[PDB]
């Protein structure tokens, strides 16, 4: 088999930065195709026959290479270029590369924090859901802690994060604490505490069960 | 323009077989091969095979040993893919693609079809609001659904700025949950109406939920 190996599997660039990924075959190959993918949508074909830019692609993009090493190159990274890019050649097996997740690095943004108490309609069905929004922040990593009255909560919440926004390039996080009607109404204060590089001081958000 | 239209998402119990469609338009249906590409979380893009419509010719990716039966129907402009006997290794997104004008590259792509393979039963989502208080933030919690996926949008498509629809999370329960939220000036939360449109086709559910300020009866005014 000819095996395609992509490097670097994950990488980051600031605006204006020249970036150069690489797809390497374990043998010789005469051409290399590249496809761009952003989360949850069909991969767009991006660069074909090693160097030829597919319709609609910005010219700041360029591809090239020969034989044993082909590459993809952006003369100056831009927000909308942050995506996963797969190299691909038909004589190769597996046919596709494992891709390179190109991320855009930028000035730090502190998250806005919002908390949501369980909705009335939900309660009258069995369980409870207290949602915490860390919104529009850079970079990805943030700590979130749930504080039910005194206590801190463990093994009863779950997180999920968006991909890099195309506009500003920020992330956004959501935590769901799940605890039954019983244990919801067995307590008073509900808090959400947030840590971040942009956050000089933690942020807390809270509410009491029956209060306004 | 060239377009490929895939069948909806599916749930099949292991060891059954799914047959998924791709409807091709805007080209000579028989000049171009139809390529089928698989994709799981973690494993990226793998090629399953291809059919050149109605020339009897079709190529099986070695990996699949007769399981991926690539057919076509030249006067329906529809190509098909049947997957013979199902494990959860099949649970993925499947694409069809048409190769370029003069060039062996996948130049046109389907929208994708999510197949989920599990013995578990279909469940529609419970949709609960995420009600603003105090640039305010509101949304919907699309709870307790199966299988993936659900779509979420706001004001039937009219509202898209500041919308964050999160990845689904598998719960301890074996059911999924996701959130969609939107931020909006709080000086509109009087009579600017906000509705999240939740469609989950596997259970044929559609929910149009108004997210309202739960402004209670304890306080005063604004």
């Amino acid at each position: 088999q000819i095996v395609l190996t992509q490097s670097p599997a994950i990488m980051s660039a600031s605006p204006g930065e020249k970036v150069t990924m690489t797809c390497s075959a374990s043998s010789s190959v005469s051409y290399m195709h590249w496809y761009q993918q952003k989360s949850g949508t069909s991969p767009k074909r991006w660069i074909y026959d090693s160097s030829r830019l597919a319709s609609g692609v910005p010219s700041r993009f360029s591809g090239g290479g020969s034989g044993t090493s082909y590459s993809l190159t952006i003369s100056n990274m831009e927000a909308e270029d942050a995506a996963t890019y797969f190299c691909q050649n038909w004589r190769s097996s597996p046919t596709f590369g494992a891709g390179t997740k190109l991320e855009l690095k930028r000035t730090v943004a502190a998250p806005s924090v919002f908390i949501f108490p369980p909705s009335d309609e939900q309660l009258k069905s069995g369980t409870a859901s207290v949602v915490c929004l860390l919104n529009n922040f850079y970079p990805r990593e943030a700590k979130v802690q749930w504080k039910v009255d005194n206590a801190l909560q463990s093994g009863n919440s779950q997180e999920s994060v968006t991909e890099q926004d195309s506009k500003d390039s920020t992330y956004s996080l959501s935590s769901t604490l799940t605890l039954s009607k019983a244990d919801y109404e067995k307590h008073k204060v509900y808090a959400c505490e947030v840590t971040h590089q942009g956050l000089s001081s933690p942020v807390t958000k809270s509410f009491n069960r029956g209060e306004c | 323009q060239v377009q490929l239209q895939q069948s909806g998402p599916e749930l099949m119990k292991p060891g059954a077989s799914v047959k998924i469609s791709c409807k091709a338009t805007g080209y000579t249906f028989s000049t171009s091969w139809i390529e089928w590409i698989k994709q799981r979380p973690g494993h990226g893009l793998e090629w399953i095979g291809e059919v050149l419509p109605g020339s009897g010719k079709s190529n099986h990716n070695a990996n699949f040993k007769g399981r991926a039966t690539f057919t076509a129907d030249t006067a329906s402009n529809t190509a098909y893919m049947q997957l013979s006997s199902l494990t959860s290794e099949d649970s993925a997104v499947y694409y069809c693609a048409r190769e370029g004008s003069n060039n062996n590259a996948l130049a046109y792509w389907g929208q994708g079809t999510l197949v989920t393979v599990s013995a578990a039963s279909t469940k529609g989502p419970s949709v609960f609001p995420l009600a603003p208080s105090s640039t305010a933030a509101l949304g919907c919690l699309v709870k307790d659904y199966f299988p993936e996926p659900v779509t979420v949008s706001w004001n039937s498509g009219a509202l898209t700025s500041g919308v964050h629809t999160f990845p689904a999370v598998l719960q301890s329960s074996g059911l999924y949950s996701l959130s969609s939220v939107v931020t909006v000036p709080s000086s509109s939360l009087g009579t600017q109406t906000y509705i999240c449109n939740v469609n989950h086709k596997p259970s044929n559910t559609k929910v149009d939920k108004k997210v309202e300020p739960k402004s209670c009866h304890h306080h005063h005014h604004h």
